[PDB]
């Protein structure tokens, strides 16, 4: 009994181009980078120190 | 409201500062130009300044007597983001040198850093303190860092300082002359440093080999895992979090005593694209694994001494519950003890940026990851090793005239042993219970 | 000065770079195709030919003052034929652009975008809507002598006998104008804000970025198994799938083989590195040219 | 053998003047000999020569 | 920008040069008309470490050619690559030395070193920054190893701070072409023992061996010798012009390898060297090249170091390749070969990486080491002085330039001291 | 494409039977292809610069990045096609040593006019077809 075909013997990689599941997720290189969204320390009411009249108060 | 000013000096100063720009500028999402492709406000000033029409200049210094990386740096990918008169470039290397770095050649480039700094800081009026990355047994990196710490000191005073220098591995280095310039270093640093955290090599050459599945890996790795660590924990001052903790609560939660000031740091998890799928990446888990000796990244084993104080920092999606159910887990285990006259020592940090995965890089995508700062008496022991180094070598005086002919008079190393012998004792004297 | 040889060479240069630096300051209505039209009046009799004091007297009408020692270099350099009398036409001749590749892209399409029908020439008329409908909203489709009105927007140009608007001349007048603007960036800006197009090239890749992108490609397969080896990991993937055994590789194949290498590169950056390693232009390359390249290379 | 001993034209010179393009004999005067490649031998190096 | 100058005196030293010379043009891609024709701007960014600018865009060696007899430079000035030298830079005499280290150190020397002198300043003073200096000469002959070191003697008086290196082949008594070799040849390490910060010792019997034994090669010429020694020269100054991970400096080298100042004595070694018959069927790798670097087979001095023990020891690798397995090699070999390696220097092994490799191979290691075991050469050049020196052969001709007895006994008495000291420092125990 | 090369003498790369330099038909497209002509007599090389080359001439072929001169010998070799020799790279130059640089010094001669007559071993004909 043959062995069905030559091609039917596993072999590491095939055609699939994501042949494994492992690289899908991966970072892809020259991806320009993605702004985060809105999610950082809470600072509205503090520039009224960068504010350039705070110094010189008197 | 908050900015860092980060120096990098000597080689592996500025190797480290490239890794870890290049993952800052990834994080705020800056092009390699400088440029804000157009694209919840910001708060980047703590890396970078605006200009004014779109360029974001970074708040850092480079420093080295040996041109090659300057140039490399002046030449490579990043040639439009760094302003060009903040590289400062000598002329001439210490050629390992703590003296000649110390006394001679870095009084000339002293002035023009001290300059480079004040311009830097007067646009800084919330600066919150200095970072500094420095290579230890390198001569010209060594002594300017060492001349800066003291006219820093002087010219600023309180500022809070926090220098992650890389230490020389004990069994195995690079250079051969390293102990003298290291404890000449560390005698400096020890009353001008009010945080030092410890660098060496051969531990994240473990880590990468048992964790990344790296059989020969090379310095860029390193670099990209010390910027990794850096980003963790600065994260606090630029993303919201449950707890918000800055570099002024440090020194009070981490310095019990102004002389111990030396603390090791764990980064965790350390997992490849090709294992991050088969892991669930618990808390608890990678908690635990922080807390194995094997995954520190000094050669410094903590189960040899007490703990005095214990910093961890999570990002991601972590639950207060689970971080206080870990913790006691941990303080039920019996293998980790803390020092008698310390009942609780632990503080935790909460932020919810996750972190960014870099492009070419090898770790995974991960949506929890923990930064670990710790006090052991067990530090002492590379200190030991170091001076039975220096013992052996200035037994028969071997390589002494090549310090004594540049300027600095033989007492040095007297005065130094001395030193290091008192923090030996000092360790050993905060050890003992009541 | 002391121009014995070359000396006439490098003392007529400064004057064609102070010409341009000078026009380029103005960076208004004064334009290098005045010149042109400005020297027929003196011609008289279109000899080409025109003496120094009318020379001077011209450039002096324009606002460019220059020199005693370089009325007498410019007459040395451009009177070919010795008669004493310089060309004017030589004169403009020189000191023109041949123009850059964006903004003869620029150019090429912004023409190409109103010559819809592709006859390679366009009516003075139908310009006319275009500069006008661009500068305001409610100019209304329908003006009484529209024709003659608007025609002041356009004659800028000229036009052959059958009267269309050739591109030849299009993108002629547009590059004499670009000589007081010599900038690429402010340059496509009023192209574009006058002819209310918004298209370009976002960027070209440049040489660094593909000396990182190949260090890192070149450093990876480092990692890997051992030192000697990585040779014959290179070539048991081209073993998996090269099916016909020609050896030759292909776009999408070594697409196939970054990807299988942890590598997902893009593709504008993949075919910059395709079009880097191949001379050939075939679109196909040599296996084993590759692994020496990737492999076996002293420079970066 | 075939592919190695297959027919070729020379191109012609005018007044014996070379120029770009044309296909000519290299021959050494001291052997009195004409130089040919082997293309089937290879050379010891990583390069293909 | 810490550049250095090159001075070379001698038949041998002028056939050192030439083709060290050639070499590096090669690996910078200058032609011989002196015209860049490089491949990467990484061959333009660091060339004037060697050559210095002219009109027409084209360079000129930094490199002084001296002599008594105008011989040697007469032929060398025929060959190819002979257009890069500028015509001032050739200096020498109308006698000739004889072969005779007085007549080339007191007579024809003194008055003739004016010149070279006066030249080498001015190159000096033209240079931005100097680093150091490398002379290559031999101590067997004579207007080499005299003027030679004397002009070593008068630089070194004249520019106290800078580095010095010297290639001395140093020749041996199997197969000798000199008669008077060991009288020039105490002379010469006695003098420059006090001035040459290193010494760099070459012998032609290891460079036979080598080259037939390892290279295979059944008719080798000088061609041969000199390009394995302009390898070794080049390859310690690699890192200087290229970049690399880790930068090392001729001066960051001299500290990290001299613990005392008197033991500057040091023997260097090239890998990898295969025949080309053998190319295919060797992998070239780190443990490969740190097999072949450590093996006292494959040494450039006829001083075998498995008969002593290594004071100090020193690597340069060329070609992209991580830092890892260079360090557990380096600890390995440490670690086995402890018993080779003295004692109260633990860790007495510098390692530097530069980032472009030799044109025609993808890796390369230069080895240079400091070791006791070079006492042999010493103590059997002194044992041949002596032997002669008792019946007081040949002396006449060199009495009969005011030189006397005394220079000869101070010589072997700096000779017996340096030998005393290689003992004490090779026998000193924790 | 093939192109003929050389690369600078190694102990490594050195001739099977000649030892000496190389000459080889390579894929590299680099400077190494770059070949000079040089008109035969020592006389009149250097005027001889600029003027057109003819066919049928006794010529020289020099290597630029070397500026060495190709030539062939009487040394035996064995491959499919026949018996047949080497061709290779050297300089075939009198052995007599002449004092140019002394002659420099004097002021005499100059480096661009050469003063060493070279064997008939380094001539090189090109031959052109006889009928058009
Ligand atoms: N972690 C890490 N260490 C480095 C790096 N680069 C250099 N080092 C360390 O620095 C030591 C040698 O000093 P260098 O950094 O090369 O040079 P330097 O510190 O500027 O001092 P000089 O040698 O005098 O120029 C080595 O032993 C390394 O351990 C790096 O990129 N990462
Ligand atoms: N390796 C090598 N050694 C050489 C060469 N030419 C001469 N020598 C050595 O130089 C020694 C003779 O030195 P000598 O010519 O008298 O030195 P000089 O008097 O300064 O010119 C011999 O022992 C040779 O071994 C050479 O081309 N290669
Ligand atoms: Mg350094």
């Amino acid at each position: 009994y043959t062995p069905d075909a030559l091609s039917a013997s596993r072999t590491f990689h095939k055609d699939t181009i994501f042949e494994k599941d492992y690289q899908k997720h991966i970072p892809e290189l020259g991806s320009k980078p993605t702004v985060p969204k809105d999610k950082a320390r809470p600072y509205n009411e503090f520039t009224k120190t960068y504010d350039s009249t705070h110094m010189k108060i008197p | 409201m908050r900015e860092v000013i980060s120096i990098h000096v000597g080689q592996g100063g500025i190797q480290v500062g490239n890794a870890c720009w290049e993952l800052f500028c990834l994080e705020h999402g800056i092009q390699p130009d400088g440029q804000m492709p157009s694209d919840g406000d910001d708060a980047f000033n703590t890396f970078f300044s605006e200009t004014g029409a779109g360029k974001h200049v970074p708040r850092a210094v480079f420093l080295d007597l040996e041109p090659t990386v300057i140039d490399e740096v002046r030449t490579g990918t990043y040639r439009q983001l760094f302003h060009p008169e903040q590289l400062i470039s000598g002329k001439e290397d210490a050629a390992n040198n703590f003296a000649r770095g110390h006394y001679t050649i870095g009084k000339e480039i002293v002035d023009l850093c001290l300059d480079r700094i004040r311009k830097l800081a007067d646009n800084c009026t919330g600066l919150q303190g200095f970072l500094v990355f420095n290579s230890v047994g390198g001569g010209t990196g060594s002594g300017l860092g060492s001349l800066l710490l003291e006219r820093l000191s002087v010219d600023y005073g309180k500022k809070s300082k926090l220098g992650f220098t890389i230490y020389p591995s004990p069994q195995v280095s690079t250079a051969v002359v390293e102990p003298y310039n290291s404890i000449l270093s560390t005698h400096s640093l020890l009353e001008h440093t009010d945080v030092a955290v410890m660098l060496d090599n051969e531990a994240i050459y473990d880590i990468c080999r048992r964790n990344l599945d790296i059989e020969r890996p090379t310095y860029t790795n390193l670099n990209r895992l010390i910027a990794q660590v850096i980003s963790s924990l600065t994260a606090s001052l630029r993303f919201d979090g449950a707890l918000n903790v800055d570099i002024t609560e440090f020194q009070t939660n981490l310095v019990p005593y102004p002389r111990i000031h030396f603390m090791l740091s764990s980064y965790a998890p350390i997992i490849s694209a090709e294992k991050a799928y088969h892991e669930q990446l618990s808390v608890a888990e990678i908690t635990n694994s922080a807390f194995e000796p094997a995954n520190m990244m000094a050669k410094c084993d903590p189960r040899h001494g007490k703990y005095m104080a214990c910093s961890m920092m999570y990002r991601g999606d972590v639950v207060p519950k689970d971080v206080n159910a870990s913790i006691a887990t941990i303080k039920t285990k019996r293998t980790i003890q803390f020092v008698d006259w310390c009942p609780t020592g632990f503080k935790v940090g909460i932020n919810y940026q996750p972190p960014t995965v870099v492009p070419g890089g090898d770790l995974a995508k991960v949506m929890r990851a923990v930064c670990m700062i710790s006090n052991s008496t067990a530090i002492a022991e590379v200190f030991s090793r170091l001076d039975h180094k220096f013992d052996l070598m200035y037994a028969k005086r071997a390589f002494v005239h090549w310090y004594v002919g540049e300027g600095m008079e033989e007492g040095e190393f007297s005065e130094a042993r001395e030193d290091l012998a008192a923090l030996e004792k000092d360790y050993e004297e905060v050890g003992i219970e009541t | 000065m002391s121009l014995y040889g070359v000396g006439l060479n490098v003392q007529v240069d400064r004057i064609k770079t102070e010409f341009r630096l000078y026009v380029s300051k103005q960076k208004g209505g004064l334009n290098v195709r005045n010149l042109r039209r400005i020297f027929e009046q003196l011609d008289y009799q279109q000899n080409g030919q025109l003496n120094l004091d009318d020379f001077k007297a011209g450039l002096n009408k324009f606002g460019f003052f220059l020199k005693n020692v370089d009325y007498q270099c410019l007459l040395k350099y451009f009177d070919v034929e010795q008669n004493g009398n310089v060309n004017y036409l030589a004169f403009l001749s020189c000191i023109s652009q041949t123009l850059n590749q964006r903004r003869a892209n620029f150019v090429l399409k912004v023409f190409d975008s109103i010559d819809s029908e592709q006859k390679g020439a366009v009516h003075p008329f139908s310009l006319a809507e275009r500069l006008e409908v661009v500068k305001n909203k409610d100019y209304q489709i329908g003006s009484k002598t529209r024709e003659q009105l608007v025609g002041e927007y356009v004659a800028q140009f000229h036009k052959n006998q059958d009267g269309l608007i050739t591109r030849d001349e299009f993108v002629s007048y547009y590059e004499d104008l670009g000589l007081g603007i010599s900038s690429d960036q402010h340059f496509i800006e009023i192209l574009q804000t006058q002819w209310g197009i918004k298209e370009d090239d976002d960027l070209a890749i440049t040489k660094e970025e593909v000396k990182g992108i190949v260090k890192t490609i070149r450093q990876k397969l480092i990692q890997k198994t051992k030192g000697a080896n990585d040779e014959f990991l290179l070539r048991k993937l081209f073993k998996e799938f090269d099916i016909s055994n020609s050896g030759f590789l292909t776009l999408d194949e070594m697409n196939a083989m970054l990807i299988k290498l942890e590598i997902p590169i893009q593709k504008r950056y993949l075919n910059a590195v395709f079009s880097q390693l191949d001379r050939n232009h075939s679109g196909v390359i040599e296996f084993e040219e590759f692994v020496y390249y990737i492999v076996n290379d002293p420079y970066p | 053998l075939k592919r190695s001993l297959g027919g070729v034209n020379l191109s012609y010179a005018n007044e014996g003047l070379v120029k770009f393009g044309y296909t000519v004999m290299i021959e050494s005067d001291f052997m009195n000999a004409v130089v040919a490649s082997n293309i089937w031998d290879k050379i010891t190096g990583t390069e293909e020569a | 920008m810490r550049e250095i100058v090159h001075i070379q005196g001698g038949q041998c030293g002028n056939q050192i040069g030439a083709k060290f010379w050639e070499v590096i043009s090669d690996e910078h891609g200058i032609d011989p008309t002196g015209t860049y024709h490089g491949d990467s701007d990484l061959q333009l960014e660091r060339i004037n470490v060697y050559y210095n600018e002219a009109t027409g865009g084209r360079y000129v060696p930094r490199a002084i050619l001296m002599d008594l007899e105008p011989g040697t430079m007469d032929s060398v000035r025929a060959g190819p690559f002979g257009q890069l030298f500028r015509p001032d830079n050739f200096v020498f005499g109308q006698t000739g030395a004889g072969n005779n280290w007085a007549k080339g150190h007191y007579t024809e020397g003194a008055e003739l070193i004016d010149s070279v002198l006066d030249v080498v300043r001015k190159e000096a003073e033209g240079c931005d920054c100097l680093q150091g200096f490398q002379i290559t000469h031999s101590l067997g002959g004579g207007t080499g190893s005299g003027m030679g070191t004397l002009l070593i003697s008068k630089v070194r008086e004249e520019y106290p701070d800078r580095i010095m290196e010297t290639f001395s082949v140093v020749p041996s008594p199997k197969v000798s072409d000199t008669v008077v070799e060991p009288y020039n040849a105490t002379l010469s390490v006695h003098q420059l023992v006090e001035n040459a910060d290193e010494c760099m010792v070459i012998d032609n019997e290891a460079l036979y061996d080598i080259c037939f034994r390892t290279l295979k090669l059944t008719t080798p010429t000088y061609g041969d010798l000199n390009h394995l020694v302009s390898a070794a020269m080049s390859g310690v100054t690699c890192c200087l012009r290229f970049p690399g991970q880790l930068n090392s400096d001729l001066r960051k080298l001299a500290v990290n390898l001299i613990p005392f100042p008197r033991l500057h004595f040091f023997m260097i070694g090239f890998a990898p060297l295969t025949s080309r018959g053998s190319q295919q069927y060797r992998a070239l790798t780190v443990p490969e090249l740190t097999q072949q670097m450590f093996d006292a087979k494959n040494m450039m001095c006829a001083a075998d170091p498995r008969h002593g023990r290594y004071l100090t020891a020193s690597a340069l690798f060329r070609g992209r390749m991580s830092t890892k397995e260079v360090d557990e090699q380096m600890l390995n070999v440490q670690n086995k070969n402890s018993s080779y390696f003295v004692e109260w220097i633990p860790n007495n092994i510098k390692s530097s990486i530069c980032d472009i490799p030799p044109k025609g191979l993808k890796m390369a290691v230069t080895f240079v080491g400091n070791s006791t075991a070079i006492q042999e050469m010493f103590k059997r050049v002194a044992e041949q002085f002596t032997a002669m020196f008792r019946r007081k052969a040949f002396l006449h001709w060199y009495t009969g330039e005011g030189m006397d007895e005394m220079e000869f006994t101070e010589a072997e008495s700096n000779m017996n001291d340096l030998v005393s000291e290689y003992q004490q420092y090779q026998d000193a125990t924790a | 494409p093939l192109y003929l090369t050389s690369s600078h003498i190694t102990p490594q790369k050195c001739a099977k039977f000649s030892r000496k330099q190389e000459v080889s038909i390579s894929t590299n497209e680099g400077i190494n292809s770059a070949w000079c002509f040089e008109y035969m007599d020592p006389k009149l090389r250097y005027e001889m610069k600029g003027q057109p080359v003819r066919s049928g001439e006794p010529v020289l072929i020099k290597h630029i990045p070397t500026c060495q001169w190709l030539a062939t010998d009487n040394v035996q070799y064995n491959n499919e096609f026949g018996q047949e020799f080497e061709v290779f790279c050297n300089s075939y130059q009198c052995h007599n040593k002449t004092q140019n640089l002394i002659a420099e010094k004097v002021g005499r001669k100059t480096i661009e006019t050469p003063m060493r007559n070279q064997t008939n071993q380094n001539t090189f004909r090109i031959v052109t077809a006889l009928y058009p």
